[PDB]
């Protein structure tokens, strides 16, 4: 039900903003992905 | 990287025989040529198709997220 | 009967090994090239992606399932979505597929195109059944995947032929030969000291008596019986892509008769 | 074929012959300025300046990034970045004028002076075409 | 005792944790094999 950033490998929905400053809740490796769009992508079948 | 789904030059379907082919390897304990024969992959057009091929996918799969 | 005739030799599910007789080459392979390119079939045109986790990137996969063979056999009736009046695909032109597929064994989970779950109303009517022949039973490995690795698809099978894109065309091969014992010479083997046992002698030899050197040259001969072999990729049972090929053709020679009348009124 | 160039069936081409696939990957920072004046990520629109780019930017979140499933093409946008100047200027990155795909995978980190580290990756395909070199 | 200076190791080299590791050891560690 919504979501934001990602861990690198302990990969668990994340999120956040401004002054956060970038890390993960345990996993400290500052990476961090972006995870999909809900919005849906059309592709050719060719 | 995954099986092809037909071979490029004429087009009849192979990605199916996959695990089908790498079976009678490991189990029937064949030698190539004649388990493609029996797959039905007479030219070698499709037969080059599988012989050929290397599933890097399977060492894709074996990372993480 | 009365002309072009036929005597079928081994023939089965997939392939169709005949001998068709009293015609012209041309012709001959006008068909073949009909039944290659040009003989209707539906596959899937278009996904839309909601979730893809796996290695293979989007088009990747989605280029694949084009490539999947999908049940065709009552594609006759089923209008070109260029002209579905509907704006964009109508139940009256186009099925529509679904894959779904979740890592749950804690070991590898293969995605085949049994997954395939047909959406709109199939009205009744062979068509857009993902083939299969496997001998299990689950044909064509679409993709892989790990832990919580997810896939969500949408998949709109269309019209559309090999002309148009290969992933259509439900031939897959065909045979083709004649005058095996070249007769005609149509053709000036290349050799090393003799032709005769460096060119290896085809099956279909025997079908057709031998030379018999001392004849001369026949020069009115022509090409009657040709050696062909129809396989299919099952989108359609082998017979029809000879017969349906025979059609479209048929067809295709009427669109100009046709158009010649819609013609001479002016 | 003649002369070094062949021909190839594309047929097969369709049934995924040579196809080739393609990463790029832009990649930008939070320049600081010891007396307290930083860049930031965020999605600006006139207010003073005007100096952007061209491009859409309306394929960009609220943090100043696109996410994976996008489909950029163009001089689209794929990067927001604004400068305080002494204060609207833009330092958002455009996708290479010529180039055209999908966003693939994004990443943000720290930069040891803690600053904000971006890395935009867009995936295209490419299949062979006419001018091709084999 | 004393800090002094960075040097650049080499990968692979005796002080890269990859000479040690094994196959699996490496995937987690995203370092292609
Ligand atoms: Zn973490
Ligand atoms: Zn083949
Ligand atoms: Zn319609």
């Amino acid at each position: 039900a919504t979501l934001k950033y990602i861990c690198a490998e302990c990969s668990s929905k994340l999120s956040l903003s401004r002054t956060d400053a970038v890390r993960c809740k345990d996993c400290g490796h500052r990476i961090l992905l972006k995870a999909r769009t809900k919005r849906l992508v059309q592709f050719e079948a060719r | 990287m995954i099986v092809p789904v037909r071979c490029f030059s004429c087009g009849k379907v192979v990605g199916d025989k996959w695990e089908s082919y790498l079976n009678l390897l490991q189990e029937d304990e064949l030698d190539e040529g004649t388990a493609l024969s029996r797959l039905g992959l007479k030219r070698y057009c499709c037969r080059r198709m599988i012989l050929t091929h290397v599933d890097l996918i399977e060492k894709f799969l074996r990372y993480n997220p | 009967e009365e002309g072009p005739q036929v005597k079928i030799r081994e023939a089965s599910k997939d392939n169709v090994d005949f001998i068709l007789s009293n015609v012209d080459l041309a012709m001959a392979n006008s068909l073949r090239r009909v039944m290659i390119a040009e003989i209707p079939t539906l596959a899937i045109d278009s996904v839309e992606v909601e979730t893809n986790t796996t290695v293979l990137a989007d088009e990747f996969i989605a280029h694949r399932l084009g490539l999947i063979p999908l049940q065709s056999m009552d594609i006759e009736q089923l209008e070109y979505s260029r002209d579905c009046f509907c704006e964009d695909h109508c139940d009256k032109c186009s099925v529509v597929l679904t894959l779904q597929a979740f890592g749950e064994s804690e070991s590898t989970t293969n995605v085949y195109s049994k997954d395939l779950v047909i959406v709109s109303n199939l009205m009744g009517r062979n068509i857009g059944h993902p083939i299969i022949q496997d001998k299990e039973g689950n044909g064509v490995l679409i993709c892989k995947l790990r832990k919580g690795q997810e896939l969500k698809l949408t998949c709109v099978a269309k019209k559309g032929i090999a002309k148009e894109h290969a992933k259509w065309g439900p031939a897959a091969a065909i045979e083709f030969e004649y005058d095996p014992w070249n007769k005609l010479k149509h053709t000036d083997y290349w050799y090393e000291q003799d032709s005769a046992k460096e060119w290896p002698q085809s099956k279909n030899c025997e079908y057709e008596d031998p030379p018999n050197e001392g004849d001369p040259f026949d020069y009115k001969a022509q090409a009657d019986t040709f050696y062909m072999n129809v396989e299919s990729v099952g989108s359609i049972p082998v017979d029809q892509v000879v017969v349906r090929g025979i059609d479209t053709l048929q067809k295709k020679v009427a669109s100009i008769l046709l158009a010649l009348t819609q013609m001479d009124q002016d | 074929n003649q002369e070094d160039s062949m021909i190839m069936n594309q047929s097969s081409i369709d049934r995924g012959l040579f196809r080739s696939l393609f990463f790029r990957s832009y990649m930008d920072q939070e320049k600081k300025y010891g007396m307290s004046i930083t860049e930031t990520f965020e999605k600006p629109q006139r207010t003073n300046t005007l100096r952007m780019k061209h491009g859409t930017y309306d394929k960009l979140d609220d943090d100043g990034l696109i996410a994976p499933g996008v489909r950029v093409s163009g001089e689209d946008v794929i990067i927001g970045k604004t400068t305080p100047i002494s204060s609207k200027r833009d330092a958002s990155t455009p996708l290479r004028s010529t180039e055209n795909g999908i966003v693939d995978q994004v990443l943000v980190t720290t930069n040891q002076d803690g600053l904000k580290f971006v890395k935009v990756r867009v995936r295209t395909t490419k299949i062979p075409q006419i001018g091709d070199k084999f | 005792k004393v800090f002094i200076g960075r040097l650049p190791i080499m990968l692979r080299s005796k002080n890269c944790y990859l000479s040690e590791a094994t196959e699996s050891d490496l995937y987690k560690l995203k370092e292609c094999p």
